[PDB]
Order: C-alpha cells, then sequence, then structure tokens
C-alpha cells in the first residue's frame, strides 16, 4: 500500500507545516504537525479542558464507531520549546493520504499548554521518530510509521517540504520525479530515539568546504537550523550587518542583505541551502531587521537539522531494520 | 519558532 498527502505551511514564515489526517469512522479530518522529532500521535479532543481550546478542530472518540479506550494507559510529553500535553489513549482507524492503519493509538489530550491553545492551525502532532520515545505508560505504543510498515510497498517515507509553498509526505515509495541527481544515504543512530546522523561538514557561500563531524537530528517539527556556536559564527561573519541580539534571542540582520548560501555535507554529497531560505522573516511586521534561520544549538544541547535545512532537500526516511537517511537535491 | 521531544 502507499500513502500521499499535501503538507502546507501554517503561516507566511514556514513556522511549521500541517497535513490533514482522517481519524475514526466516519472520518474526522484533523490538521496534524508530522514531527520526525517525537513519537506521540496526540489530538485536541472532546476531552480537552474547554478553556484550553481556541480555534482547533477536535477528535470526538464518542462519534467514532471504531474507537476503543486503551484501558489504564496515560501519556505526558514535553517538548524543546517548553510546551507540553497529557491525557489518555484510544486506538482507532487513522488514514493519511489514503494509506489506512487500524488499531493506531491516538493520544487524547486532556490538557494542553498555552502555546498549543494559541496556535489555532495545529490540531495535534503525529510523531515519526523511533517508538522508544513514545510517552504512553505503562506500555509504549508504536507510531503510525511503525504500524504501517507491514503493508507499505517499501518501509520508507519521504518529506518534501516547500519554501513558502505546499509540499508532500509520501509513504511507501519514492517519487523519482520529485528530486534531481541521486539520493545519498547516511547511517542513522537510534541510541537516543531520534533520526540521528552525522553530517561530514560545511561551507559558507562560495568558500571552502570544511570537513568536521556535526552530529544532529533531522527534525521536520523544528522550524530552524541549529548548529554548533563556531559554525554559526563563521556563517554570520559573512553578512555585514548581522549581529547576535540578546533581546530577540539570536542572530539578526538587515532585511536588506542578500544572504550567502549554506552547504552541509552528506557523506560525499553536498545540499545547498539558498540564502533566501535563511532569511526567516522580519522581527516584527514593518521592521528593518530580520531573524536568521541559522542559530546556535548551544542552548538546546543538540544540533537540529530543522525545516530551514530539510526544505532545501528531498529526504527519505528509510525505516528498514537498520534505518538510513537519504538526501537528494531538488 | 518551534522545537518539537527534548
Amino acid at each position: 500500500s502507499t500513502g500521499s498527502a499535501t503538507t502546507t505551511p501554517i503561516d507566511s514564515l514556514d513556522d511549521a507545516y500541517i497535513t490533514p489526517v482522517q481519524i475514526g469512522t466516519p472520518a474526522q479530518t484533523l490538521n496534524l504537525d508530522f514531527d520526525t522529532g517525537s513519537s506521540d500521535l496526540w489530538v485536541f479532543s472532546s476531552e480537552t479542558t474547554a478553556s484550553e481550546v481556541d480555534g482547533q478542530t477536535i477528535y470526538t472518540p464518542s462519534k467514532s464507531t471504531t474507537a476503543k479506550l486503551l484501558s489504564g494507559a496515560t501519556w505526558s510529553i514535553s517538548y524543546g520549546d517548553g510546551s507540553s500535553s497529557s491525557g489518555d489513549v484510544y486506538t482507532d482507524t487513522v488514514s493519511v493520504g489514503g494509506l489506512t492503519v487500524t488499531g493506531q493509538a491516538v493520544e487524547s489530550a486532556k490538557k494542553v499548554s498555552s502555546s498549543f491553545t494559541e496556535d489555532s492551525t495545529i490540531d495535534g502532532l503525529l510523531g515519526l521518530a523511533f517508538s522508544t520515545l513514545n510517552t504512553v505508560s505503562p506500555t509504549q505504543q508504536k507510531t503510525f510509521f511503525d504500524n504501517a510498515k507491514a503493508s507499505l510497498d517499501s518501509p520508507v517515507f519521504t518529506a518534501d517540504l516547500g519554501y513558502h509553498a505546499p509540499g508532500t509526505y509520501n509513504f511507501g515509495f519514492i517519487d523519482t520525479t520529485a528530486y534531481t541527481g541521486s539520493i545519498t544515504y547516511t547511517a542513522v543512530s537510534t541510541k537516543q530515539g531520534f533520526w540521528e546522523w552525522t553530517s561530514t561538514g560545511y561551507a559558507v557561500g562560495s568558500g571552502t568546504f570544511k570537513s568536521t563531524s556535526i552530529d544532529g537530528i533531522a527534525d521536520t517539527g523544528t522550524t530552524l537550523l541549529y548548529l554548533p556556536a563556531t559554525v554559526v559564527s563563521a556563517y554570520w561573519a559573512q553578512v555585514s550587518g548581522a549581529k547576535s541580539s540578546s533581546s530577540v534571542g539570536g542572530y539578526v540582520f538587515p532585511c536588506s542583505a542578500t544572504l550567502p548560501s549554506f552547504t552541509f555535507g552528506v557523506g560525499s554529497a553536498r545540499i545547498v541551502i539558498p540564502g533566501d531560505y535563511i532569511d526567516f522573516g522580519p522581527i516584527s511586521t514593518g521592521s528593518s531587521s530580520c531573524f536568521g534561520g541559522i542559530q546556535s544549538s548551544a542552548g538546546i544541547g543538540i544540533n537540529i537539522f530543522g525545516d530551514v535545512a530539510l526544505k532545501a532537500a528531498f529526504v527519505v526516511f528509510n525505516g528498514a531494520t537498520t534505518p538510513t537517511l537519504g538526501f537528494a537535491s531538488k | 519558532x518551534v522545537v518539537x521531544a527534548x
């Protein structure tokens, strides 16, 4: 079987992308954030504290003929930026782009933190990292990827994120139309639950490639590209008005500048991030300063290849028994 | 922005 869905950015800054998922019978369509950096499928529901629900579409398990309560099971989760939800667990039918998995655990939010309630466009997350990260207790539950791999035509999914435009997630096959050249694969380490990989180094604009290990995560559900402090300083040294700003949290530069591109190594291949992609957007509407799309991971503690990075590529998540990550230029 | 399971 395969599956194909359109992913759209939630805003004019590509902060995140949503893809419609059909849960339950008859189908309730929610717009989820497909997050290769977590392993929980969770939804705003008829269970969610009312005062914590603003604009989102909810999942009502009571109207799904296929839903069953997974008895005893709870979950609680916090993320990178501070936000957090918890609740209880149903299994139900979940379809993405026509690919259908039955008995999928669908974590029902009893409570959500303020940044979730504030973002009217995301109805939940669908986790696509390794199932070892799943927060359901006392028995952890598999991701929709894991649950679908018995039926996929191949055990893979691809992410084809657009620049201020829609794109695609595909499951179970590789669209040889969506990219140029060939894919290069590099090994993944599952030791901490992530899509974790070693980039072989980096170049700024038309300057030399520097061979340096940079270990990190491919995270479709982090907005930016978070690099070690010295690699980031090397990049913004090339843009004359950029500075580290304590007030805004990171490197800012005149919206006026033409930013150099940023190249990252995948084994012997190179993916170039065009410099327009690293212009994140102005700091406030009408400002003359712009927020940099490449920031220090020093705070976060681990390097994340975020949407700024992955949206310049075509990316294959190879979930075979030994997984690999594939990048191609597009 | 947003940083998704730290």
